[PDB]
RNA sequence: AUAUUAGACCUCGGUUUGGUAUCGUCAAUGAAAUACCACUACUCUUAUUGUUUCCUUACUUACUUGAUUAAAUGGAACGU
RNA sequence: AAAGCAUUGUGAUGGCCCUAGCGGGUGUUGACACAAUGUGAUUUCUGCCCAGUGCUCUGAAUGUCAAAGUGAAGAAAUUC
RNA sequence: UUAUAUACAACCUCAACUCAUAUGGGACUACCCCCUGAAUUUAAGCAUAUUAAUUAGGGGAGGAAAAGAAACUAACAAGGAUUUUCUUAGUAGCGGCGAGCGAAAAGAAAACAGUUCAGCACUAAGUCACUUUGUCUAUAUGGCAAAUGUGAGAUGCAGUG
């Protein structure tokens, strides 16, 4: 029912994580999975609290973003590992692509910007509305304190119908102690970033790909 | 139906292995009526003749009491401690084996409470413990603490669960003793 | 110690082990007497902390009582008045059965004194006590200065003038506000004082 | 010793359905707003606690 | 990407390097563009412990009742 | 009052009655009895009426409909 | 031991005695404590109310009794067990909001007195009652010691607290 590389019925201490570095029998890394489950909270209607799991740690992830920019992104990021689009090569996305053998919409979360309310409302009606890849300026970064680890480790969430969410929590390149290092962030910041709540939650159980999922008490 | 505090005692550490216990406590007696203050008029040539500290020679022996047994198990000054089975109402030892397991004290519950008191020299003793381990016979010590642990300590899993009492009784399993005879023999005999 | 352990294992009175354990002592008692000599207290747990020491002679004895309210005993004739007074069977009495427990044990026992009473069982007709009794006259009752006060003569039948700690509470003695008016003493001590009626001599 | 029947009545009625029931309930048994409140908040604290160490 | 494999590494499998492999992660074109990968849901099936105007049958140990100077009750056994 | 006549209840964990409570009377009883009533020996007869009222019926089940229990709303009191 | 067939023991629950020693009932009525509890009356009738948490009935003590050293007030600049008097006050309240009823804190006096248990790492049952033997000096339910004789006591006696 569940494989004991990761143990789960014997419960977990501290001290048996560290094991972990003879863990991985894999050389190439891919995503483990933030996967949040929001019961008893529907978020299809105006219900909504905006936040992020900010790392101050780096799991090394493995993907892309484009972004955008009028007058308003990268007059200080040209030290940031920027691109500065005069964000109308939205229409770019939107029935139109990339390119053939790699889509527009293979990014992670899209830009709100400030000069694009403009476009926002119906004008993303085929591209983003119809996509489900667009925060607002609730994204956490709009080129101000975290553009690359944005890409790095720092995203939210924007919830799936069926509530069922599988974005980045980390990875299986951390080091033998940054499993408990990820959550260990976590103990102040989503305690009540979780709106209206007492506690209506109970599942916290981090999946891995490379192992069985890690179940928390 | 018993509730499974009740029964432990009555799984009293039966008769091969609870012999060579009070084989054992005949040692640690606490008292004789003369030789208590025959001691004490040893006492009376270190008023003018000794002039030292010698008529002590620290003792080791058993402790009885209910109350007194309570606090050497919440120190662990206790190394083997008696529980007395037919105690009433129960609750002056009712808490005692689970709190032998939770401290870790190696406990035993014996068949008798004047068995006990026939050698603390009193009617009825309840419990005891055994603070001294006193080192010339801690060999048959030794051989009775694990013996004790087996069917004590460790068991302490479904000593928490398992027990019932409930016996039926004596001409009502009889009767239907007679219906399991019937109802297996028509079924039995259903060939002819 | 383990007088600890028992003040908290006979608080679970409506567990599985402490259910079945004043199960088989609800029905044992009741195949005898309705007044009865104890050879222990039951519960010395309890019987200490209300005054019971081992020594000789404390002594114990078992009641039981009726569990219910007061029946008017008017003839079926039943009671003349204004029909205020027509009360019979849904009337209570004042002093609680704790209370007439101990009191049926200091008459039939007029040769010692009533110190105090606790529960030890009941179930839906009798509710009954233990009695902590004392030998009043015993050469250890007497010269021993700690118990000593009860061997007086204010203190001959003691139980059945409201001076146990049962009889004591039907009373209604209390400070303050709330327990004023029994405020000299009784309570009848107290209508003697309210309606009092001093003349004065310079008035 | 272990749970009353009232405990387990709750306990059963905590782990499902209506904590507003397990306050009703706890405040039929009890009853006083302040001592359901503190009933409630100690069984379901050894409901967790047991759902550690009833594993391992 | 993995699986696999021989060699560098390891006592060896194994890791790693590269080859090979299923839709694909991507195209087409939309209301989700779905590799490599999970916290699971309603019609149901299991298997362990659950309000009730629930329901029937059965038990004995509370309790009720009768009888007796509380004498032969319940089971077996041989002998027919 | 009576004898005669009739009706009623009761097969006992019952009917009737006493009792504050325990408990008792009938009862050393058992339907040819006990208890409750009307009529009043014999003779001859005892018509019609179950609308009102009383008594009565496993029985009519949903018009009414107690507390307890159950469900919902509310921060709870509590109201539905 | 216990095929209920030899004992033996020890406890535990209960007996019995013209056993040793003791203890208790009954009286009084003014005051005192615990209970039970009316109706006349008034309300211009009368049922709640009133009379009255009283007459009568029942039980228990003492020279006093009960109470009594905070699960009390207050809302202060704070007070500090009980009981009695003065005032609060015929007040707040309660009431067919009718008849009627009706306290307390504070303030001022009288008097003043404070404590003990159960339950903890008291840390050698360190306790008690008998009985006998020495032996004190009331005509002693005394005083001390011895035997520590027999028992109470570890289901908890003393000391500390």
């Amino acid at each position: 029912m569940a494989s004991k590389v990761s143990r789960d019925t014997l419960y977990e201490g501290v001290n048996g994580l560290l094991e972990a570095s003879a863990k991985k029998k894999r050389g190439f890394l891919e995503t483990v999975e933030l996967q949040i489950g929001l019961k008893n909270y529907d978020p299809q209607k105006d219900k909504r609290f905006s936040g992020t799991v900010k790392l101050k740690h780096i799991p090394r992830p493995k993907m892309k973003v484009c972004i955008l920019g009028d007058q308003q992104h990268c007059d200080e990021a040209k030290a940031n590992n920027v691109d500065f689009m005069d964000a109308e090569a939205l229409k770019k996305l939107n029935k139109n692509k990339k390119l053939v053998k790699k889509l527009a919409k293979s990014y992670d979360a899209f830009l709100a910007s400030e000069s694009l309310i403009k476009q926002i409302p119906r004008l993303l009606g085929p591209g983003l509305n119809k996509a489900g890849k667009f925060p607002a300026l609730l994204s956490h970064q709009e080129s101000m304190i975290g553009k690359i680890e944005e890409v790095k480790s720092t995203i939210k969430f924007q919830m799936k119908k069926v509530l069922c969410l599988s974005v980045a929590v980390g990875h299986v390149g951390m080091k033998s102690d940054e499993l408990a290092q990820n959550v260990n962030l976590s103990i102040n910041f989503l305690v009540s970033l979780l709106k209206k709540n007492w506690q209506n939650v109970r599942s916290l159980h981090v999946k891995s790909s490379m192992g069985p999922p890690q179940r928390l008490y | 139906k018993v509730p499974p505090p009740i029964h432990q005692f009555s799984q009293t550490l039966d008769k091969t292995t609870a012999v060579k216990l009070f084989k054992l406590l005949e040692k640690y007696r606490p008292e004789s009526p003369l030789a208590k203050k025959l001691r004490l008029k040893k006492i009376a040539e270190a008023k003018a003749k000794g002039k030292d500290v010698e008529p002590k020679k620290k003792p080791s022996y058993v402790s009885a009491g209910t109350n007194t047994v309570t606090k050497l198990i919440e120190q662990k000054k206790a190394q083997l401690v008696v529980i007395a089975h037919d105690v009433d109402p129960l609750e002056l030892v009712l808490f005692l084996p689970a709190l032998c397991r939770k401290m870790g004290v190696p406990y035993c519950i014996v068949k008798g409470k004047a068995r006990l008191g026939r050698l603390v020299r009193r009617k009825t003793c309840t419990t005891l413990a055994l603070t001294t381990v006193d080192n010339n016979d801690k060999a048959n010590f030794g051989k009775v603490l694990e013996a004790v642990k087996t069917n004590f300590n460790e068991r302490h899993e479904e000593i928490r669960r398992h027990w019932g009492g409930g016996i039926l009784g004596s001409k009502s399993l009889a009767r239907i003793s007679k219906l399991e005879r019937a109802k297996a023999r028509e079924l039995a005999q259903k060939q002819g | 110690g383990a007088y600890r352990y028992m003040q908290e294992l006979y608080r679970k009175k409506q567990s599985d082990v402490m259910r079945y354990l004043l199960r088989i002592r609800v029905w044992q008692y009741r195949q005898l007497t309705k007044l009865h000599r104890s050879p222990r207290p039951t519960r010395p747990d309890k019987a200490r902390r209300l005054g019971y020491r081992a020594k000789q002679g404390f002594v114990i004895y078992r009641i039981r009582v009726r569990r219910g309210g007061r029946k008017r005993p008017v003839p079926k004739g039943c009671t003349y008045g204004k029909p205020k007074s027509h009360g019979v069977n849904q009337l209570k009495p004042y002093r609680g059965l704790q209370s007439i427990a101990e009191e049926r044990v200091g008459r039939r026992l007029g040769g010692l004194r009533v110190l105090n009473s606790y529960w030890i069982a009941q179930d839906a007709s009798y509710k009954y006590f233990e009695v902590i009794l004392i030998d009043t006259h015993h050469s250890a009752i007497r010269r021993d200065p700690k118990i000593n006060w009860i061997c007086k003569h204010v203190h001959k039948h003691r139980e059945l003038r409201g001076l146990t700690s049962a009889g004591k509470s039907s009373r209604g003695i209390g400070k303050g506000y709330r327990y004023s008016q029994t405020i000299g003493g009784s309570r009848r001590a107290a209508w003697k004082r309210k309606n009092r009626e001093h003349m004065h001599r310079k008035r | 010793v272990g749970h009353a029947p009232y405990e387990k009545r709750t306990m059963e009625l905590l782990k499902v359905s209506k904590d507003k029931r397990a306050l009703k309930f706890l405040k039929r048994r009890l009853g006083t707003h302040i001592r359901a409140k503190r009933k409630r908040e100690e069984l379901s604290n050894i409901l967790t606690q047991l759902r550690k160490a009833q594993t391992h």
